[PDB]
């Protein structure tokens, strides 16, 4: 008899195949065997109907990229399995940074294959190609693989690859494989050609000994593999909330944060935009987690001191949506040892809106508060909370007529020896740095500062804000 | 345009100069070599460097400049066998045609040629050149530079004309060959030019459409290339905005500076926005007002990627008609009234104020 | 059905009657001002969208003839007032209750 | 086995930096007039 | 059916192409889908995307045989003529050099009224081949191109004083110069 499993784990199957799975422990004994062999990838050992019927599962709890699927020789050869079409990446200014030409618009194609290495092997794709077409001229032959007039062509990429995004910028990287890099494919009169081909390498990297699996390469089916680990929080506590209203989680995000706990931790698993699930999947999905996730942390604008309101420490205090639109709040014995989606250093926390403070249109880190006639810009942290914006506009910016014999002191930066315009430092509750603009009247011990002299961060925000148009 | 059978183009850089070696007798089938050669250029002045001592291999050599005769065009060229025939950076389409395949050799891609078999022999050329301009004095010898390479590897500092007759295709060649030797050079160049300029900004644009008929077949390179009257003085007003250390400061030193923010602020600077904005066509693109050619940007292994919308799912669209929506009972016009009656008595301010609710895309 | 003669000429109708409610809160400008049928126009004009409706009731209300002056449903008043700035596609040039009465 | 061009390109590209030196015999004074 | 998986060699052909203004960029990589329309019934019509390719063959064909370019749509073809058309709002008369016109479906005749004697400055310069059509009515013929590969001629009427060297009629091609014999309508 063939390996044959229920329908009921196709919840496992999809998690383990998709997410890069590492743990097995938890799996149910006998379905994790199952999926152990079909890992194992002697597909001779399992059913076939059982493999259409998980394909029909995924048709039924759909994806958006699904490549449409005949056969199942789709798990027996190499095939796309996922669809694309190039955006404008019509950008001048900086550097392709290794990223081809391709004509905008072009229809592409991920494989099933993967590598170690390229260029050992992308000879035999090379023969490959010269069978696809007699005539050639011109090829823009390369390490990484076919290009000709873009249109057909192929290479060696990494998993996670964005399409014509216009950048490759500098980030840490996390991961590691075996086999690091997916084939695309590009041009569809190749993946036509490839419906047919039915076609496997030779793998003399394993002596050509009929090894269903290879040192360097190797099929998956639709795995993204997208990182994963075990959940194992010492939870005390829980909670699940469903609405849809911003302004209602905000109200709940307030009263939970006249508790005592400084700040709130807040997270947003990535994939709940993907598709359609079974809430039970959901629940599988709650125990493991994916470190490239969104995460915040956000804190309350702090003001002053309620003695008492101390000793919270124990408690570890969270949310996110666990669901696509509903909410998990937890409380946790506090923890070292807890792990979390991994983010850059020294990032900047974010501060929660104040109920008198507007936030500017088409803006952050600054704002304005009229019982004062104020604008205050925040130094490094970043705003939160806004519903509700307002436009700039000049005449807000009142100059104050005062008597002759201003003064002030620290550094002032002037903005317009014309318009009188000047900015301050300050620091709300002598610990959030912030500057203030002024117009008018005012006057220094000396000591200009010169524009030059300060953050990007900060500068950027100035320079539209100036808004000369 | 037809693109007739038996011609070949060679675009090299390098044909800036003519490639004497290259070229080597062709025949007809039978071996009929034929020793006959005539070379067409755009101005008796290129005869003027050429020598025939180079080309023993022929016992007959003539050139003549090409002329674009009109009683005899053909979409499909007359032919010949008794010479073999070469163009060399030919303008205007041509109507005869020697023995063998016929080769012509170019630095320029014309739209007539774009349907054609073609090889480059492209290279990265790590170099660019800078623009200058000023309210030492270098005048050059405009359109004819041969004489002069020498002073342009050994000067920094340039400025060229031209006869107020030019033919705008002869200016193209001009400048592109110059480009394409300043490329090379291991200083960056400045170099200014003394014209009016309003057409040579269409121009400008002719060559951007040549870079990207190059691309089509192409190098993908770093090009550099620029608009130079909306972008130039709006960046020139924010550099006088800001403090100005240089008068000179390189451009590419704002968007330098600014790679600092992009991914520890996971957000679109203001400058990278108002730049794909004041293109005529290449941004919010004046020409046809269409801003929803957002960015969409991407970095090293990112789970996700950002847009002047903010973030987004990795190869999405803009955003879901379908949401958590920005429900109306938040922003109900009437809450905001109300709010903004708040705001206008709390100020005592007659005027000028306005407001709006936040949105929010797939994310949020 | 024939939907044309209700609103075919929208443009006579909404230039007109928009001219007309301009002669009398802003006094614009000198004209040979009148059609008593631009009168009824404004009605029938009225009577197809709801930001209408509501004015047309007001001014229905005006037929009752007696000098009283209507109770003042605050919200939907201001809402009306709003919807009276909309209809008259003023720069929100700070048209007024008092205007209205 | 390493059949791409990469290596010939990077030689191309020695080749483009030899490639001024060569426009100073090109275009050099000459020894004599033979006409 | 049967017939159409066969083809005879003599039978008539052409190639048309638009009157191609501008450049799309995009507008690329086409060749490989080669396009071909005909009725294949007496009288209804076969259109067809085929694999590009050279070794196939098609009906017999002279030697530079003239293409033909679709009508403009702002533009009339002249009465009874052919490679002869006039434009009304920039109010100028054309030929063109070789090509063949298609696609206009009404033509309007010529009538001397429509060449308009501009009065023009005292001084006009004008270069280039100039041909006298009429010293006496002072009607002159020009060289021209569109869009640089759009060979064709001009006719003028008025001062349009120009470089000395006067062009001989003799010189011309039978093929315009028949076009003119009729088109000056001398009768």
């Amino acid at each position: 008899n063939l390996l044959t499993l229920e329908r009921d784990h196709f919840k496992y199957l999809f998690l383990t195949s998709y997410f890069d799975l590492k743990d097995n422990e938890h799996v149910p004994s006998e379905p994790m065997a199952f999926i152990r062999n079909y890992l194992n990838c002697t597909f001779d050992l399992l059913d076939d109907a059982v493999l259409m019927n998980y394909f029909n599962y995924l048709q039924s709890m759909q994806l958006k990229h699904l490549v449409g699927s005949t056969s199942t020789n789709i798990f027996k050869f190499v095939k796309p399995q996922f669809r694309f079409v190039c955006d404008r990446t019509t950008v001048d200014i900086l550097e392709f940074d290794t990223r081809m030409y391709i004509k905008p618009g072009t229809p592409v194609y991920a494989t099933n294959l993967f590598t170690s290495n390229p260029r050992k092997m992308m000879a035999f794709l090379y023969a490959e190609f010269g069978k696809v077409f007699k005539n050639k001229i011109f090829v823009n032959i390369n390490n990484y693989g076919c290009v000709l007039a873009g249109s057909a062509g192929f290479l060696f990429d990494d998993a996670y690859v964005d399409w014509n995004g216009v950048r490759m910028c500098a980030a840490p990287r996390l991961d590691n494989n075996m086999h690091p890099f997916r084939l695309y494919l590009l041009g569809e009169d190749m993946a036509k050609h490839f419906v047919d081909n039915n076609i496997l390498p030779p793998h003399p990297s394993n002596a050509k000994t009929r090894k269903i699996n290879n040192s360097m390469f190797m099929l998956k089916n639709f795995y993204k593999g997208l990182p994963l680990f075990k959940s194992k929080y010492t939870v005390v506590n829980s909670t699940k909330i469903v609405t849809r209203k911003p302004n209602d989680i905000f109200n709940e995000i307030d009263k939970e944060l006249n508790g005592n706990c400084p700040f709130i931790k807040f997270i947003q698993r990535d994939y709940i935009f993907d598709a359609q699930f079974p809430p039970d999947l959901l629940d599988l999905l709650n125990e493991y987690m994916t470190k490239s996730s969104i995460m915040k942390i956000i804190t309350k604008f702090v003001i002053e001191e309620n003695p008492a309101m101390s000793g919270e420490m124990s408690r570890e205090i969270i949310l996110d949506r666990y669901s696509v639109d509903n909410y998990r709040k937890l409380y946790i014995k506090m923890e070292i040892t807890n792990q979390f989606p991994v983010m850059y250093d020294h990032e900047s926390s974010y501060i929660f809106v104040s109920k008198d403070f507007l936030q500017l249109k088409g803006t952050m880190n600054a704002f304005y508060a009229p019982k004062q006639r104020i604008l205050s810009i925040l130094a490094v942290n970043r705003l939160f909370g806004a519903t509700e914006t307002i436009d700039f506009h000049p005449n807000l910016l009142v100059y104050r007529q005062s008597s002759p014999p201003v003064r002030l002191t620290g550094d002032v930066y002037v903005v317009d020896k014309n318009e009188k315009v000047f900015l301050v430092k300050h620091v709300f509750s002598n610990t959030v740095p912030a500057y203030l603009l002024i117009r008018g009247d005012y006057e220094s011990s000396s000591d200009l500062k010169s524009l030059r002299d300060l953050n990007p961060w900060v500068q950027n925000t100035l320079l539209k804000l100036l808004i000369p148009d | 345009m037809e693109c007739p059978f038996q011609i070949q183009v060679c675009i090299s850089d390098r044909f800036f100069a003519f490639p004497h070696n290259l070229v080597e007798p062709q025949s007809d089938v039978g071996n009929k070599l034929i020793e006959n050669l005539i070379v067409y250029v755009p101005t008796d002045d290129d005869r003027l460097y050429i020598d025939k001592k180079q080309f023993p291999k022929f016992n007959s050599v003539l050139v003549y400049r090409h002329e674009h005769d009109v009683n005899i065009d053909s979409r499909s060229p007359k032919k010949t066998a008794s010479a073999t025939i070469v163009y060399w950076n030919p303008l205007v389409p041509i109507t005869e045609i020697g023995a063998g395949e016929t080769r012509v050799f170019s630095v320029l891609l014309t739209n007539n040629l774009f349907y054609c078999n073609t090889m480059i022999v492209h290279h990265e050329n790590p170099k660019c050149p800078i623009e200058f301009t000023y309210p030492n004095l270098r005048p050059i010898a405009c359109e004819i530079p041969l004489s002069h390479f020498k002073e342009l590897v050994e000067s920094n500092d340039f400025l060229l004309c031209f006869n107020l007759e030019t033919s705008t295709m002869v200016k193209i060649l001009s400048l592109k060959r110059i480009f394409c030797i300043f490329q090379y050079r291991k200083q960056p160049a400045r170099y200014v030019i003394n014209l009016p300029h309003e057409e040579i900004d269409n121009l400008y644009n002719k060559l951007n459409w040549e870079r990207t008929r190059r691309l089509m077949k192409g190098d993908v390179p770093s090009n550099c290339a620029t608009v130079n009257r909306s972008s130039l003085k709006y960046i020139k007003q924010a550099q006088s905005l800001l403090g100005i250390p240089d008068y000179s400061q390189t451009v590419v030193d704002f968007v330098k500076m600014f790679q600092k923010i992009i991914f520890p602020y996971q957000l679109v600077p203001n400058v990278i926005i108002k730049l794909n904005n004041f293109d005529q066509m290449v941004s919010s693109a004046p020409n046809k007002a269409e801003p929803y050619k957002k960015i969409r940007l991407f970095c090293k292994n990112d789970s996700i990627a950002i847009s002047s919308s903010g973030i987004v799912p990795i190869n999405m669209p803009d955003f879901s008609p379908p949401n958590t929506f920005d429900y109306s009972d938040y922003a109900n016009r009437t809450n905001i009234n109300f709010v903004t009656q708040r705001v206008l008595t709390d100020g005592g301010f007659s005027s000028g104020i306005t407001v709006t609710p936040v949105k929010y895309n797939y994310y949020l | 059905a024939q939907p044309s003669e209700e609103l075919i000429n929208m443009r006579r109708y909404r230039n007109a009657a928009r001219k007309l409610i301009h002669h009398y809160s802003l006094n614009s400008t000198s004209s040979t001002e009148y059609k008593i049928s631009d009168v009824v126009m404004t009605m029938i004009f009225l009577l197809r969208s709801e930001k209408y409706h509501s004015l047309f009731k007001l001014l229905e209300t005006t037929f009752d003839d007696y000098t009283c002056r209507p109770q003042m449903t605050q919200v939907q008043t201001d809402t009306l007032l709003d919807a009276v700035r909309s209809l008259l596609e003023m720069p929100s040039t700070t048209i007024d209750l008092t205007t209205v009465d | 086995e390493d059949v791409d061009y990469e290596k010939e390109s990077k030689r191309r590209k020695l080749e483009d930096e030899d490639f001024l030196k060569l426009k100073a015999l090109e275009f050099s004074k000459d020894i004599v007039n033979e006409k």
